[PDB]
């Protein structure tokens, strides 16, 4: 079995960092991405990073959230800045080859537990 | 090395530093070859347009034998040795002895054919070709030896019975014993002659 | 005035190119095989000796009993039909030397010259097409693939004339025929691309394989 | 050892360059080394 | 082919008077003056060597005569008729002429008599399976859509050496035929052994036939080697069919035992008269075929 | 099971050390996704950087080297050579359970095993250069030949002593 | 650009030979147990055919260091063929008499 | 992959007024003006076709809008999963951008 | 059987054109030539054409006779102009690969029957 284990804070009033580590595979050639679930059951692509270190971002969160990858450690990090009350949601880490996708959830065959984040004013 | 447009009246060539002009030869690693010597020569060459200077840098390369011993010689020797196994098999085991002989003969044929698909289409015989044809002759002679004893038995025994240093040709056991003695000795002699000639 | 070919670099020339080109060059020995000839009325003749490798996608479903349409697609790159108009000078006699071509594996059934206009997002451009129809010769394949398969299949029937109790002989014959068919198919591997469909030669070899396999199954 | 040998470069550090292999008799320093390696192999073959 | 290709012509504009009659100049001068636009009609992809510098030389005599030499490597088309392969011989052309200038503008002549105007170095042969018997030098005219052009031609006459194919194809085929014929000398009750002979020899002949034309173009017609392989395969097939016919007439499944005495016609099979006749017929017919084949193919080409 | 340290050296062609000197920055050699490269048969272990002065006829030059450590991945060769050779050895072992009276069967099995081992030997060295020393693969395939040969010789001896001699 | 490999080549060219080799190996169970050389020929030739197919299957790919689906299929077919040979070995071990039924 | 690669951009310096709005000019003048230095990040020995002439076109509109097209054969990397081979599928990238100029 | 059939006039006082058509073998890649045997003399090479449409001529008939080939019809034609009484001879059609030749009859393997030509003053 393989797990995409996440870490990151849950409560903010700010800035945050959400990390996602993976292991247990010779497979490398995957884009690694982040998705968001707000109350309402809809997946929202946030960011993704290529094997060429190219970073794709969603229009809503362009210039605010920055994605990075530690290839040696086999992890993907997401630095969140400029948080607002509407950003409260559960964040999922995905890894997979982008076939017909790279922006749609169906193209990723691995997902994690997910991590909650909430903003209080 | 030569000057194209300038004759000896215009340009002269020499090896700067003498015999030490060419360096780095001792640090060359060739998988198949060993550089035994290198030589520098300076001379003149005459064409229709005039005499020109010439510098020749020559290397003598000795090919390594170990790869070929691994790939060609040992399998041929082993296939010949297993061709000799049929001499100890009973004369009535015709299927077994014929299968052994045919397999060895075709193995030699395939080895000889597939070896020379990585070489130019030279018309003359190489030393490896001499060795492979020798091994082919040996295995073919073993197969013909079984053919000979089978023919002798099943085509002379009836009328021979009714009519009532090589050995007598009336005993297949004697022929088999003679083959057992002679094939290894002759193959060893062939190997000795071949290696002493080519080394 | 037949001028030195280096004056082409000074003169204007059409930006002609072959759309289905993969790799091409102008011959450059002893010099660039190029010709510029001016006439008193301002007419320019511009010749080049060109060797070009042109893509031809070939349908091998009927291979080696197939015909192929291979084309060269001459076109203007930067100049639309408002600027440049191509035509075949001399009409159908514009292209010569086809009759003297003798390929070892193909015969040129015919050739065609077509002139049209092709439209892209950047505009409409002139297009000339020189097409050849090539019919493949069958003698090489008859010698190489078909005749050995037929002879192996014929040999496979020898087991029917051997007694049922000669199991070793009959099984050896059947197995050897199957192995030889696989070897023929091995040589058919070694000289073709990885097309996803069955060819005519594949159909024939599969049929012969089915026949020898059925002979062995008959003995079983 | 019998065929493999490691020697330092000589700059007040380890820097051991290693050469030698029974599979490649050319790298063995001496014929006596080759013979000793062959004999120890034979002993290995017999005990196994 | 690697050549020093050297041309010469008179340019009246380049006459001079000076201390030295012939100016052996750098090849950079060649680009600064007119030179012939010579090209090879049957060339495929040639190389004008320029290591270290452009391998050219230009020399200007005081009277205006210019000599201009180049080092070239030309790979040229040599269409081949492989009906008599490997016993075939070819005449490979080397044709050159002006690309732009017609016969009314530029004309090519040979510096010396045409036979002596093409010289081959004594050590300059890189032929593996061919022997260069000689060359013939000639010239002619060609008509094109642009005009008439002088074409100077050489024809190098080459004869293929047969030894490679003798060792590669002929001897294995002959040995396979002999191996197949060996089966006639075994007793008719050795059915698996004789079947093994037949099937293995057919397999070997099929493999040899399949691999024979690896190096050739896919010509439609059959060659001499193809005919030889076909005849040898026919011999092997006939040997196996002969064994099948012999086995069809075998009555008893047991061979002769070493102790009993065969009555002259427990009974035993007699030696097959098919086998007895085949033992003479097959080698004799194969030898006669070899005689006719090597007599009718070795001496076919023209001679001086 | 071999590991290599492949270099990449660069220097100034014409300017000796008195005219040009090279230095590695603090971040000398950077890599991206190392294990997504075209190293099919190799695994990238690491890299290192070195600087040296090399003497030549033209002068002394500052040569800077980057060594990349590559450890061979053995899975392809396991699929290609080790498993077929072992399976042919086991095929040779199967002959010992065949009845000794089955002379053509056991002889054919042994000789076919020796044929397949020759074939596997020659296919083993296709990927390598024509080196003139034994490798681990050559040793393994070679010991497998002795095992398949010894099996055939075992049956030959057994048959000769049981039936042919007596 | 999203690309999907066409399986038709490999189905025609690797899977079918392997399946037919497995069927050919299984055909030997229907022969009489006393046909020892014939059944040995079946087993041995099928094993060598599977070995040759395994060698030739990897030529298309780059020399990657992991097993593919084709590799797993070839391995399972090799296991089936070798199991057939071991089955014949057991049958011959338990065979008593060296002669078949006379009819 | 064979591509017509088209790039367009504004250049106030190349504004003009004349009889025609668009100047469809010879490609040799493209070397005499600024053009973007686009390159393929995952490319591997691409070739710009030059038969008979350089397969490029440049067009200048009166308002300084330049259109610039090239004919290329791009050879690009496509890392693969060969564990499902021959049932495998891939998404081959083609990535390009400026070499010298940042965002 | 390969045949080289010759046609053309027999008697002239003048110009003439002699044609030669081949059957049974395509001579596209061969070299097609004309020879002339006068009464009491040896065969003399007149003209030849190669696959590359290159024309060779004998010195005696250079500039007078013109050789051409129709490759589709597999034929070779010779236009004779400026005939004179010592042109009377048997004109032969030949085809072959020119080995040691292009001017020697021995290099041509196929020959026509020959057509008489006579010039009367
Ligand atoms: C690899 O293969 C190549 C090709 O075979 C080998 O090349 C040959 O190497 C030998 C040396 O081993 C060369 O011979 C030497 O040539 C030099 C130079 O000769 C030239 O210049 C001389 C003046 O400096 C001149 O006298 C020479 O004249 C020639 O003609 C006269 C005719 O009378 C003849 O007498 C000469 O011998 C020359 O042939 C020529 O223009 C020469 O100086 C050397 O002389 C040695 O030997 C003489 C006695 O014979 C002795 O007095 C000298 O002191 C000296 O020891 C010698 O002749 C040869 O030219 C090379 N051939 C080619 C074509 O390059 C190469 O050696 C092989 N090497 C390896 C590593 O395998
Ligand atoms: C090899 O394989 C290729 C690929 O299939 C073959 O190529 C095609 O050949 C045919 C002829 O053999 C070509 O059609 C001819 O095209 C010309 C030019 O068409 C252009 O100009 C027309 C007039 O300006 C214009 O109308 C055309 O555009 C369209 O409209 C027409 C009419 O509705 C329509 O039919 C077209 O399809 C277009 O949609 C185009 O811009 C055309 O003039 C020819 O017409 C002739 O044919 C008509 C009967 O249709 C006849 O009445 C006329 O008298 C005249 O004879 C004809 O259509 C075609 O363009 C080629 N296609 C390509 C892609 O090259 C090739 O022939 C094969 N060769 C060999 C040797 O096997
Ligand atoms: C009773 C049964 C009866 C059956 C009847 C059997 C029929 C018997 C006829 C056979 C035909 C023989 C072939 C004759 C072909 C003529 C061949 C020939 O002319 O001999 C020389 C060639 O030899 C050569 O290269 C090399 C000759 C090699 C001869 C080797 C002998 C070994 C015999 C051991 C077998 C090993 C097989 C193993 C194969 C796997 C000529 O060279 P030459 O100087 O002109 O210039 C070089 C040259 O390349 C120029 O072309
Ligand atoms: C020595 C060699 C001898 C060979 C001689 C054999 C003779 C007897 C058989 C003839 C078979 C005919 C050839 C096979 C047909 C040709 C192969 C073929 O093209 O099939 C494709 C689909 O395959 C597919 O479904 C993929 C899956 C196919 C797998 C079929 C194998 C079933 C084996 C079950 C085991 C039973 C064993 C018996 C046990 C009792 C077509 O699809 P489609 O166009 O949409 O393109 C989609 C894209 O995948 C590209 O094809
Ligand atoms: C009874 C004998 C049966 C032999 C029939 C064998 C056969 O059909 O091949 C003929 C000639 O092939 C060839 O010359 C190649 C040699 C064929 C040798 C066949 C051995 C029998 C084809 O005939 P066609 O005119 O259509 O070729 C025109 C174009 O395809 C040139 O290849
Ligand atoms: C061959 C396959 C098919 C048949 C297999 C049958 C079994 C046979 C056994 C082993 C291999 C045979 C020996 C082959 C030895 C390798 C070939 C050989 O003898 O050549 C010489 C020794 O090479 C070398 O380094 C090799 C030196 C060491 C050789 C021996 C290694 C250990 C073998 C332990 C075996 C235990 C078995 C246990 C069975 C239970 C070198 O010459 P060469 O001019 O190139 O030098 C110049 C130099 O510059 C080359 O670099
Ligand atoms: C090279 C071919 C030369 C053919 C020479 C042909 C020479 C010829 O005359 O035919 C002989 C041959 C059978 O002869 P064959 O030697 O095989 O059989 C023996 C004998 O001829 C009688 O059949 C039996 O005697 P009988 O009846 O009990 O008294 C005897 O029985 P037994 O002693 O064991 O108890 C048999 O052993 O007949 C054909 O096959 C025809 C097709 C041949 C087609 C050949 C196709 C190759
Ligand atoms: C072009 C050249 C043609 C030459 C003709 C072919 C050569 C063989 C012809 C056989 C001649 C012959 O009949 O005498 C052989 C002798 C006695 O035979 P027989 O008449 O008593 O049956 O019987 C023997 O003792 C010979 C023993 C043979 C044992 C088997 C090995 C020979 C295999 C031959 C392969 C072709
Ligand atoms: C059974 C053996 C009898 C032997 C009799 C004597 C041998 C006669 C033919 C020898 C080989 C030979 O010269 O064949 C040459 C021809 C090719 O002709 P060309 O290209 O040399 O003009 O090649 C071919 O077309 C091959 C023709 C067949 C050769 C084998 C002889 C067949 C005899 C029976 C025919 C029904
Ligand atoms: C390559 O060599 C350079 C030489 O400067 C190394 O650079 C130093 O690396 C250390 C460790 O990261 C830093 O603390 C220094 O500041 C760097 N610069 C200097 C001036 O010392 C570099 O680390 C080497 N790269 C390797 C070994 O991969
Ligand atoms: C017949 C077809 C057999 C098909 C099955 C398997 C091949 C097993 C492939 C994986 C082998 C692992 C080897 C290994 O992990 O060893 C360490 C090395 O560094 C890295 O390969
Ligand atoms: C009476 C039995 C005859 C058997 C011989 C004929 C077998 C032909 C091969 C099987 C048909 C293959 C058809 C494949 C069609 C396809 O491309 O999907
Ligand atoms: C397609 C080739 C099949 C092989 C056929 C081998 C036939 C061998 C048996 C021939 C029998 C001849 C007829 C027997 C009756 C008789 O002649 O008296
Ligand atoms: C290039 C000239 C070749 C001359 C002919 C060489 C024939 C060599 C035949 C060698 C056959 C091996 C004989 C083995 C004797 C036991
Ligand atoms: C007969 C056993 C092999 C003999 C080899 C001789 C080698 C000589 C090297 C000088
Ligand atoms: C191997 C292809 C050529 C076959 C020639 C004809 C053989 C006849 C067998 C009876
Ligand atoms: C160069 C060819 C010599 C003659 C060979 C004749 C072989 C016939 C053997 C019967
Ligand atoms: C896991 C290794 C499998 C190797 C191929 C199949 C072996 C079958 C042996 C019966
Ligand atoms: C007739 C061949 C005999 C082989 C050596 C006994
Ligand atoms: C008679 C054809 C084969 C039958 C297999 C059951
Ligand atoms: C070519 C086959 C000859 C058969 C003699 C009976
Ligand atoms: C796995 C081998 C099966 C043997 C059946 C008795
Ligand atoms: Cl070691
Ligand atoms: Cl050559």
């Amino acid at each position: 079995q393989v797990q995409l284990q996440e870490s990151g804070g849950g409560l903010v009033q700010g800035s945050l960092r959400v990390s996602c580590a993976a292991s247990g595979r010779t497979f490398t050639t995957y884009i690694m991405a982040w998705f968001r679930q707000a109350p309402g059951k809809e997946r929202e692509f946030l960011a993704a990073m290529d094997q060429g270190r190219i970073q794709y971002y969603g229009d809503s969160v362009r210039g605010r959230f920055t994605i990075s990858r530690d290839y040696a450690k086999n992890s993907v990090d997401l630095q969140l800045d400029g948080l607002r009350p509407e950003d409260t949601a559960v964040y999922y880490c995905a890894a997979g080859a982008g076939f017909w996708g790279l922006r749609t959830a169906s193209s990723y065959h691995y997902w994690g537990q997910g991590t909650q984040v909430t903003v209080s004013s | 090395i030569e000057s194209y447009g300038y004759t000896t009246d215009d340009i002269e060539f020499y090896w700067r530093g003498g015999d030490k002009a060419v360096t780095g030869v001792e640090r060359i690693e060739l998988p198949q070859f060993s550089i035994v010597e290198h030589r520098l020569v300076s001379r003149n060459v005459v064409f229709a347009t005039g005499a020109y200077p010439r510098l020749s840098l020559s290397f003598r390369l000795k090919r390594n034998i170990g790869y070929f011993i691994l790939q060609t010689y040992m399998p041929s020797i082993l296939i010949t040795i297993l061709s000799w196994v049929s001499f100890w098999i009973n004369y009535d085991a015709s299927a077994a002895r014929v299968a052994l002989g045919i397999t060895t003969v075709l193995t030699m044929t395939t080895i000889n054919t597939h070896l020379r698909e990585t070489l130019p289409k030279i018309p003359y015989v190489k030393a490896i070709d001499m060795y492979l044809m020798g091994c082919f002759v040996f295995v073919f002679l073993a197969l013909l030896e079984y053919a000979f004893v089978n023919y002798i038995f099943f085509g002379r025994g009836p009328q021979r019975q009714k009519k009532l240093k090589i050995p007598d040709l009336t005993d297949v056991n004697a022929i088999d014993r003679w083959s057992r003695i002679v094939f290894p000795f002759t193959f060893s002699l062939f190997n000795l002659v071949y290696w002493l000639y080519y080394v | 005035l037949t001028l030195d070919n280096r004056v082409a670099d000074q003169l204007w020339v059409p930006d002609t190119y072959f759309l289905n080109d993969k790799k091409s060059f102008v011959h450059g020995v002893t010099v660039k095989n190029r010709m510029i000839r001016l006439h008193p009325d301002g007419t320019v003749l511009y010749g080049l000796r060109i060797t070009t490798t042109a893509a031809c996608m070939m349908d091998l479903r009927r291979y080696p009993l197939d015909e192929q349409n291979c084309t060269l697609e001459i076109e203007s790159y930067g100049y639309t039909t408002d600027d440049i108009e191509f035509y075949w000078r001399g009409g159908d006699k514009a292209v010569t030397g086809v009759e003297r071509i003798e390929l070892p594996q193909f015969s040129i059934v015919e050739h065609r010259l077509v002139s049209r206009n092709v439209v892209f997002a950047t505009g409409a451009y002139p297009r000339l097409s020189l097409s050849f129809r090539l019919k493949r010769n069958i003698g090489y394949f008859i010698l190489q693939t078909y005749m050995p398969s037929i002879l192996i299949t014929i040999l496979s029937w020898v087991s029917f004339w051997i007694n049922y109790d000669a199991s070793a002989a009959r099984v050896a014959l059947g197995i050897t025929t199957v192995l030889t068919m696989t070897t023929i198919n091995t040589h058919l591997r070694e000289t073709l691309p990885k097309i996803p469909y069955v060819k005519a030669i594949d159909m024939y070899l599969m049929g012969c394989f089915v026949f020898v396999f059925l002979a062995l199954l008959e003995y079983a | 050892g019998l065929f493999h040998y490691c020697v330092g470069s000589g700059l007040a550090g380890r820097e051991l360059t290693c050469r030698g292999s029974f599979t490649d008799f050319s790298t063995i320093p001496s014929s006596a080394f080759k013979a000793a390696a062959f004999f120890v192999l034979l002993s290995m073959v017999l005990i196994l | 082919i690697d050549v020093f290709f050297r041309q010469s012509w008179k340019d009246e504009r380049l006459k001079f008077k000076g201390p030295m009659t012939v100016l052996r100049l750098n090849n950079l001068m060649a680009s600064k003056i007119w030179t012939p636009d010579t090209f090879f009609h049957n060339g495929k992809k040639s190389v004008a060597h320029n290591m270290t510098m452009p391998n050219k030389l230009l020399r200007i005599t005081e009277d205006g005569t210019l000599l201009y030499t180049m080092r070239l490597t030309v790979r040229a088309e040599c269409p081949m008729h492989l009906e008599d392969f490997p016993m075939d011989a070819h005449a490979c052309p080397l044709k050159f002429g002006s690309y732009a200038y017609t016969r009314a503008e530029v004309v090519y002549e040979w510096t010396r008599e045409p036979a002596r105007s093409v010289v081959v170095a004594e050590d300059g042969s890189r032929l593996n399976q061919y022997d260069l018997l000689g060359q013939t030098v000639d010239s002619g005219i060609v008509q094109s859509s642009t005009g008439e052009y002088v074409v100077m031609t050489t024809h190098f006459h080459l004869k293929r050496k047969i030894g490679y194919f003798v060792i590669q194809t002929y001897l294995p085929c002959i040995m396979t035929v002999i191996l197949s014929q060996v089966s006639f000398w075994l007793n008719r009750e050795s059915v698996p052994a004789r079947t093994v002979f037949g099937v293995t020899t057919v397999l070997t002949m099929t493999t040899l036939s399949i691999s024979a034309r690896n190096s050739l173009p896919k010509v439609a017609y059959a060659t001499a080697m193809d005919w030889f392989i076909a005849v040898c395969y026919a011999f092997v097939f006939s040997a196996l069919i002969e064994f099948a016919t012999v086995n069809y007439f075998t009555k008893r499944g047991y061979a002769w035992d070493g102790k009993s005495v065969v009555p002259e016609k427990k009974t035993f099979n007699s030696v097959s008269k098919i086998d007895r006749l085949s033992r003479i017929a097959f080698p004799l017919l194969f030898g006669i075929f070899n005689l006719v084949y090597w007599a009718t193919y070795l001496n076919r080409e023209p001679q001086l | 099971m071999d590991e290599h340290s492949c270099p990449l050296e660069f220097s100034s062609y014409g300017y000796p050390r008195e005219e040009i000197v090279y230095q590695w920055k603090r971040s000398s050699v950077e890599v991206g996704d190392t294990r997504s490269w075209r190293l099919y048969q190799f695994s990238f272990v690491g890299l290192r950087n070195t600087t040296e002065v090399v003497k030549t006829t033209s002068g002394d030059y500052v040569v800077m080297s980057v060594y990349f450590d590559l450890s061979r991945r053995m899975g392809y060769f396991t699929i290609q050579t080790y498993i077929p050779c072992t399976l042919i050895v086991v095929l040779s072992w199967v002959s010992f359970w065949i009845n000794k009276d089955a002379v053509p069967a056991r002889t054919s099995l042994g000789i076919t095993t020796v044929l397949t081992m020759t074939t596997l030997s020659t296919i083993a060295r296709k990927s390598l250069p024509k080196v003139s020393y034994v490798t681990a693969m050559d040793l393994f395939v070679s010991v497998c030949f002795i095992f398949v040969f010894s099996a055939l010789v075992e049956y030959g001896t057994l048959h000769y002593f049981v039936s042919n001699r007596k």
